């Protein structure tokens, strides 16, 4: 099935070399050279909810576990679902995060729309590594990771999230939730910055750019545009993961220990050193 | 009111909003047509909704939305599978028929309206807000194409008010019939500048705006669009272009 | 060869001796023939 | 001096321009704001002007004594220095009247006095700038959806010191106030209750604030990817298709399995929106007058 | 428009009937007495 | 009439009733009464 | 140029050449090479 | 008709096999109780 | 050339040997009770 | 002429008849000394 | 040409026909068969 | 045509027909069938 | 000048006077001694 | 249609015309009936 | 001019007598030494 205007956008390449061997579009989806690897990646994937089902032991994906492998065994393997069958999970979804990614490109070098997009995910290819690689690789072996469940790592996360104190004494944790808090304060009002124009209460003339310069500039005092939004959602929502794997960068590989013990060394100074003051004094 | 209540006035009242959403945003583009002009496979679990009034900017007419869907813009893909799923091929060169990555359409004679009475994109001979008075100032350097050689010189700017922005960057030519060419592809450096999308001898076959000063939202579908024509293609196959398509890290 | 209008494509003989030629192939392979699978199974064991 | 015109942008200027007018006002609003003109060669550079109306700075002067009753509350311990002020401009803390205290405004400014004062006026701070955003979409003749996305904004606003620490009856259930004293109280809810974790309405929330990079890492991508073309014109490209509605409108059908239109792609974007706080107003009017400890909710709804 | 045919009974009405049959079974399957498929032995 | 084969009966359709059938015969194995091949050390 | 008729492309002589000879011999060179590997598959180990 | 031979025809066969067959493996192997290496770790 | 030779199976083979090898690595170097050369301390 | 009025009429009319009643209903609802529907017999 | 003021249209009287005999006289079916439901809630059983 | 003053629009032909035919029919209701409900509240059963 | 008046005229008026009175309405309620709504009963 | 700076519309002399036609015949009864409310609650039942 | 002569005083009067008057009022209410309302009994 295609689109009425789908009818130009129709040629054959986008692939780099090799040919068109891969590239038969299976419907409404894609399935260029990253097309039958995601088709390979995908079909895998879904056994891996069911082989820990009789392994750890519950079939539901609720309870459903193939656990990390432990913290000391060294730069190789493990058991098996406690780390072993853990192991293969990974290099599947990445494996299938990057097939996916770059199979946009196909698309990318098929038409010429830019190549911006093999990118916002790689900020989600970069947010989901720091938590499979670049922890747990280093301080013993991979132990140090999550389990891929829906109500597993749930109790992974809360109480077990207390080593470290409280995580909100994390500064750029905060930051990068300075930073992500902002992003549906940016969509909110963008998402309804193209609404109400056509639609206005019922019947009225439809607006334009300078009555969005007579509605924002009536706002909140600043108009970047409406380039400057969009330039404004590209920043609400890749970047509150580069302030959170710089988060965890630095703890527990460098600090496993109280993250509401780093707020003392900001008391520290010799200026205000020997000096008690408020609720510390 | 109790623990187990409020759960089923949403596994209801929202299990149909990726259903009422979906067809929102599948107005424009559906229905589904198929490889000539024909009621296609089907639409979807989403069916496209029969759309509401719209009232336009600056009385453009009745036009709802989704609007025309037919083939009124000339098409010229040589149907090389006549199955519905394997791609179709131009017929001569795919730079002249209009087919495949360059893309544009056939609308209305009523460019882009504001609110003033006047148009939106008009170049630096169109308004005298801002000029040059000031030291040596850069409006007007020679550039370079994707065949690696010098292409035209560029002396002024399309001005804009609204986003204080800017949209074209125009060519002197020799002669002076008009061309064009987008703005965010660009990267230029120092004194002189390099495009890397099409070369420097074909920019005459980017068409002349009828004005150079208006842009009809009617031609403002190819010749932003043209560029994109030599971004799939460009370019077969051995030698310079390896070393000039590909790599790069922008 | 490009086409226009309803319902092309279609559309003849290329959906004689195309369409009419391998859709039986996964109408029939799995249709009668599954109910030839059914053999060691209509048995075996639905009855203890 | 003269603005200059560089390599690869580009950018004009501009000279004296504002917007539309219907409904709005003529003399109040204040001069032309000076320009930052610094390198503003990216997005826009243009201050001013503002509605500076009795519909706005009534949010000016609610939120300043919001800004100083907690203010009079953060110099308090110090020691009457400015050394130790911003050596805890966090550290610093105040509570409302006690988890005892509750109906009554007849605490005096101590133990647990600066906290009547912050809100009563940022309560016609918050509820008159909800209002600075619902009714200047009035102004011209657009719609009210802005503040729609507010209403539900401050419906997690309507829940956390406003509902249920009147019913249930007392001060304590709101939240104090600080820079540090309510991190010391987001995490307070959580174990109280037996976290919220099987708190799915709560935990929902969540799930609606993990659909706003779900929808705006990729809207910042594709219409700054489009815009070579013609797509950055968000008023230009719904009921006029251009080529925007088709490098991105073919983009998205082939790789996830779904396309929008140009006018749906912000009825998505305001549907993760009207449902963050909203269903977060509710998994926290769930929260106290139905199941507290939530640990003893879902397993009872939810294994059970 | 509308409505149209010939591509729905292939992958989709295939599991339509399917969707309708699948949110059915899992509970009459196990139910306090009814289940018909494990229980043939005692 | 309409419709498409020629693509889609090579590498599209098979994955329909493959969408039907190896869905479930993992599960005639999860029964510890049917499994029909499963139960064999006891 | 593309052509008219059934079907292209192609390519007569091709129904018997092309589309059996490497699309027939598929039921072949494995469906048959199953029914004998499986005399290796069948008993290992359903039965223990 | 159509489709491919040239192109199509020895390699929707042989990926498409091992995305059946290979990958069809680790559905005998989520055993460790059969298993033709895990019948000893019982 | 029917298969693609130094395509399909020069360097698109050579990690399709690579695709069998090191996924397996994590299930037999693996395993819960094999080992044979880690417990060297107990 | 600063504001509106058509608006107001038929959708903001809420604001003063439903949303100021239904929130008191609850209130006045859950009142024991009020009762009606929980009359019955206490 | 477009129309003269509010509600035009409207128009007059095209309110006072056919919407003002069917709208508050058919709109009765509102107001009588409503009570039928009520009269059997009405205090069954706020008053066992 | 816009009008000098107030209401035009308006627009007394639409102004004293269109909001106060229905006052004495529409600001005489509400004001009535609202003490309905209060009439049946303040005797049952707030005295114990 | 600065400001016209024929419209926030009923808006002025209709809701107006229940902002001031919402907040204030609901200060004298709370204490069960008085009520005047739920005293004159036993 | 407007005229120019301070300040229209409007307006004179239509001011006096509006604001005191019904901003002081009808808004009166903003202290004839609501003072008529306030005597039972000057001292029923401040003053018992 | 500027300063809102048909303006402030109707409607920003209206509602000083609200921002000067409110914020003192909810203060001297439950002050035990005035009362003049909360007395009761002794
Ligand atoms: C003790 C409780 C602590 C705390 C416990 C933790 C823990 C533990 C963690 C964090 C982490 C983070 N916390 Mg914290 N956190 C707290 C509460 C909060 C609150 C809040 C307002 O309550 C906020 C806003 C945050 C925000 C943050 C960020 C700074 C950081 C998130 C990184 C991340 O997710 O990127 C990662 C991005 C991704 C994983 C997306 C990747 C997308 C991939 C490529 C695609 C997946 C496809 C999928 C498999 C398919 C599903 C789709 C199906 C097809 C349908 N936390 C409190 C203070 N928080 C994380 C962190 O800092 O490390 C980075 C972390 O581990
Ligand atoms: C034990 C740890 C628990 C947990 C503990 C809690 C607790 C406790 C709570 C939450 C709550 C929430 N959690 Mg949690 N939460 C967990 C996991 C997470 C994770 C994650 C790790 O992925 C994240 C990112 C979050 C974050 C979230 C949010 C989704 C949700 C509240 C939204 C919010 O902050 O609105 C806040 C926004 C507002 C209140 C509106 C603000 C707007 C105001 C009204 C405007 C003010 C006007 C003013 C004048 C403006 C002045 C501006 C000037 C001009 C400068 N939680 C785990 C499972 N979480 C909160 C909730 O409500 O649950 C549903 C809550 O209480
Ligand atoms: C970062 C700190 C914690 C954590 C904090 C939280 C908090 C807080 C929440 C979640 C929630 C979820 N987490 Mg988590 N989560 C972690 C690790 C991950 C990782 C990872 C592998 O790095 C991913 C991809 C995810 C993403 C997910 C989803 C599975 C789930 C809902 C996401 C959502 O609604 O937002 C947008 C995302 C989507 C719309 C994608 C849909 C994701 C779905 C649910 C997953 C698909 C799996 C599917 C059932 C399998 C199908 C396969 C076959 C078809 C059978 N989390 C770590 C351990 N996560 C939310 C939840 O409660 O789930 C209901 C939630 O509130
Ligand atoms: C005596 C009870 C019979 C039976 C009574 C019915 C009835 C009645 C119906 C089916 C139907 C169906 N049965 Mg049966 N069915 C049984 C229990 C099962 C079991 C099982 C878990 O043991 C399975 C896998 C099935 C399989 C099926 C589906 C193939 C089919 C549903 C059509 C569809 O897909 O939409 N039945 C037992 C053996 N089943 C539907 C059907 O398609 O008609 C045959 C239908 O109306
Ligand atoms: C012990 C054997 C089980 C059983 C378990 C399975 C498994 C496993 C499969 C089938 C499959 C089939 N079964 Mg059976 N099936 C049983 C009895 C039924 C009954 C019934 C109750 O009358 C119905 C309607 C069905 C339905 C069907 C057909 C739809 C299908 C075989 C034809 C085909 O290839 O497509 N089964 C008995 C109760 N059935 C196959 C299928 O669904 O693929 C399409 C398949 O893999
Ligand atoms: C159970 C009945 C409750 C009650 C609960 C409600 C609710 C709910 C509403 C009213 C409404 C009304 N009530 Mg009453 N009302 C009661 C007793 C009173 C008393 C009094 C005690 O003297 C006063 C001054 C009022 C005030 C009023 C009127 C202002 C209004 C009816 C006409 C109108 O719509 O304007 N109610 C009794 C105690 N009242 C309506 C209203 O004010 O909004 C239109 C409304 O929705
Ligand atoms: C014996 C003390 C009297 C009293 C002493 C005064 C004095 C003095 C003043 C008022 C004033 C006012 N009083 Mg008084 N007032 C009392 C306590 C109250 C209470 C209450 C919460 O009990 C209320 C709602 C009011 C109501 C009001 C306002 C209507 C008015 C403020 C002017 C303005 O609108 O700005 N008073 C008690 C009953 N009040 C001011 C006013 O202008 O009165 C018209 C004023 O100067
Ligand atoms: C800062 C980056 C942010 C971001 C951006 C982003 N995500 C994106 C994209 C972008 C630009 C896409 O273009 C792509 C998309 O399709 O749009 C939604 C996507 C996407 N984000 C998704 C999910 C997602 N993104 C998330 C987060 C984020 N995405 C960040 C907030 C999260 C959360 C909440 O952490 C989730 C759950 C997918 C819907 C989609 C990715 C599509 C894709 O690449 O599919 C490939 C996958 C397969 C082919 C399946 C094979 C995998 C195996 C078979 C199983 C995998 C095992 C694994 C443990 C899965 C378990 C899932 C959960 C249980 C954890
Ligand atoms: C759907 C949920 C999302 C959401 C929605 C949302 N937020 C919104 C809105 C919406 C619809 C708005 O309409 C409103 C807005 O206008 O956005 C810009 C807003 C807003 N959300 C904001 C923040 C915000 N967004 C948040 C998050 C979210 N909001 C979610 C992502 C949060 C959280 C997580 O709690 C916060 C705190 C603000 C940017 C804005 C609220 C505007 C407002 O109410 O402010 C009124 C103005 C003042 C109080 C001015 C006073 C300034 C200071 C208080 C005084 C000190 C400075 C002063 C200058 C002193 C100097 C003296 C001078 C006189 C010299
Ligand atoms: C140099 O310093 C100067 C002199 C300038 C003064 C500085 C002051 C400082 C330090 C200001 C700091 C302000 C900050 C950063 C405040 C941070 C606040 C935060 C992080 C969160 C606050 C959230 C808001 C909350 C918890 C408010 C909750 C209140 C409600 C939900 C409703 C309240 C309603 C009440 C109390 C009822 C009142 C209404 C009626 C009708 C009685
Ligand atoms: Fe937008």
């Amino acid at each position: 099935a295609l689109l009425s205007f789908e009818r130009k956008y129709r040629v054959p390449g986008g692939t780099l070399v090799g040919g068109n061997l891969f590239d038969f579009w299976v419907g409404p989806f894609y399935v260029g050279f990253f097309g039958v690897a995601t088709f390979f990646f995908a079909a895998l994937g879904i056994i891996l909810i069911a082989w820990s089902a009789v392994l750890q032991g519950t079939w539901n994906p609720q309870l459903i576990s193939v656990y990390p492998p432990a913290l000391e065994y060294g730069l190789g393997g493990a058991p098996l679902a406690k780390g072993g069958l853990w192991q293969i999970i990974t290099i599947c979804a990445t494996g299938a995060f990057v097939s996916w990614a770059l199979r946009e490109v196909e698309i990318c070098r098929k038409l010429g729309i830019g190549y911006h997009i093999p990118f916002a995910f790689a900020f989600a290819i970069l947010a989901y590594l720091t938590l499979v690689l670049f922890r747990p690789v280093m301080m013993g072996a991979w132990g140090y990771a999550f389990p891929y469940g829906i109500w597993t790592h749930l109790d992974w996360v809360s109480n077990t999230g207390y080593t470290y104190g409280n995580f909100h004494y994390n500064p750029a944790h905060m930051i990068a939730i300075s930073f992500f808090f902002t992003n549906a304060l940016a969509l909110a009002l963008h998402g309804a910055l193209v609404l109400s124009a056509a639609n206005p209460e019922k019947g009225k003339e439809m607006r334009t750019p300078d009555h969005e310069d007579t509605f924002f500039r009536d706002l909140v005092g600043y108009s970047i545009g409406t380039l400057g939004i969009h330039r404004l959602g590209l920043l609400l929502s890749l970047s509150a993961v580069f302030f959170s794997a710089l988060c965890m960068i630095i703890t527990g590989t460098i600090w496993f220990d109280q993250w509401v013990d780093w707020w003392q060394w900001w008391v520290k100074l010799p200026w205000w050193a020997n000096i008690p003051g408020g609720i510390n004094g | 009111d109790l623990a187990s209540l409020a759960i089923y006035s949403f596994w209801i009242f929202l299990a149909g909003l990726i259903y009422y959403l979906q067809t929102e945003n599948m107005r424009e583009g559906y229905p589904l047509e198929n490889e000539d002009g024909t009621p296609a496979a089907n639409q979807g679990p989403f069916p496209l909704p029969k759309p509401k009034t719209f009232i336009l900017p600056h009385g453009r007419g009745t036009l709802t939305v989704p609007g025309p869907e037919s083939e009124d813009r000339p098409i010229a893909l040589a149907r090389t599978a006549v199955s519905e799923g394997f791609p179709h091929a131009p017929t001569g060169d795919p730079m002249k028929d209009g087919v495949g990555p360059a893309s544009w359409v056939a609308r209305r004679d009523l460019p882009e309206l504001d609110g003033h009475g006047h148009n939106k994109i008009k170049p630096m001979k169109a308004a005298a807000g801002f000029h040059v008075s000031a030291g040596k100032n850069p409006i007007g350097l020679p550039v370079r194409g994707c065949d690696l050689e010098i292409a035209g010189k560029v002396v002024d700017i399309w001005v804009d008010i609204p986003e204080q922005m800017a949209r074209f960057l125009e060519v002197e030519l020799k002669d002076g019939s008009t061309r064009l060419l987008p703005m965010q592809m660009v990267k230029v450096q120092s004194n002189r500048v390099h495009v890397n999308a099409l070369s420097s001898d074909l920019f005459a076959g980017i068409p002349t705006i009828k004005s150079p000063t208006e842009v009809t939202l009617l031609e403002e579908d190819k010749i932003c669009g043209y560029v994109a024509g030599g971004l799939m293609y460009a370019a077969p196959k051995r030698k310079s272009v390896v070393a000039a398509m590909l790599a790069e890290y922008a | 060869a490009d086409k226009s209008d309803l319902g092309y494509t279609g559309l003849t003989d290329e959906q004689a001796q195309e369409l009419h030629s391998v859709y039986m192939s996964g109408l029939w392979l799995f249709s009668a023939v599954a109910i030839v699978a059914h053999l060691a199974v209509y048995i075996w064991r639905p009855w203890f | 001096a003269e603005y200059q015109n560089i390599f690869s942008q580009v950018q004009v200027r501009g000279p004296a321009d504002l917007g539309m007018t219907e409904d709005v006002n003529l003399a109040n609003r204040s001069g032309v704001g000076p320009f930052s003109t610094l390198l503003g060669w990216f997005g826009n550079a243009q201050l001013g002007p503002i509605y500076l109306g009795s519909l706005g700075v009534l949010s000016l002067f609610s939120g300043l004594m919001w800004f100083f009753t907690i203010g009079i509350w953060f110099w308090y311990q110090a020691g009457w220095n400015p050394a130790v002020f911003l050596r805890d401009l966090f550290f610093f803390s105040l509570e409302p009247p006690a988890p005892e205290y509750g109906l009554s405004f007849a605490a005096p400014l101590k133990e647990g006095g600066l906290w009547l004062i912050a809100s009563f006026f940022m309560f016609v701070a918050v509820w008159s700038w909800w209002g600075r955003t619902y009714l200047r979409a009035q102004a011209l003749g657009m719609g009210k959806h802005t503040a729609w996305a507010f209403l539900s904004a401050i419906w997690l606003w309507m829940v956390l010191g406003f509902i249920r620490p009147i019913l249930m009856g007392s001060w304590s259930e709101a939240v104090p106030y600080g820079i540090f004293s309510h991190l010391d109280w987001t995490n307070n809810f959580s174990l109280v209750h037996g976290n919220l974790f099987y708190n799915p309405f709560h935990g929902l929330s969540i799930a609606f604030l993990y659909g706003s990079a779900l929808l705006f890492a990729m809207h910042g991508a594709t219409i700054l990817a489009v815009s070579r073309f013609g797509g950055e014109r968000e008023l230009e490209q719904i009921a006029d298709r251009g080529t925007a509605a088709e490098r991105a409108a073919l983009f998205w059908r082939w790789t996830m399995g779904f396309n929008a239109t140009m006018e749906g792609i912000h009825r998505w974007a305001i549907w993760m929106a009207v449902l963050v706080t909203l269903t977060g107003g509710i998994g926290i009017l769930l929260s106290g007058t139905v199941v507290d400890n939530w640990y003893v909710w879902g397993q009872n709804h939810g294994m059970a | 428009w509308m409505i149209f045919d010939p591509r729905r009974v292939f992958v989709a009405q295939g599991v339509f009937l399917f969707l309708l049959a699948v949110m059915i079974h899992l509970i009459l399957l196990s139910t306090p007495s009814y289940n018909w498929l494990e229980i043939s032995a005692a």
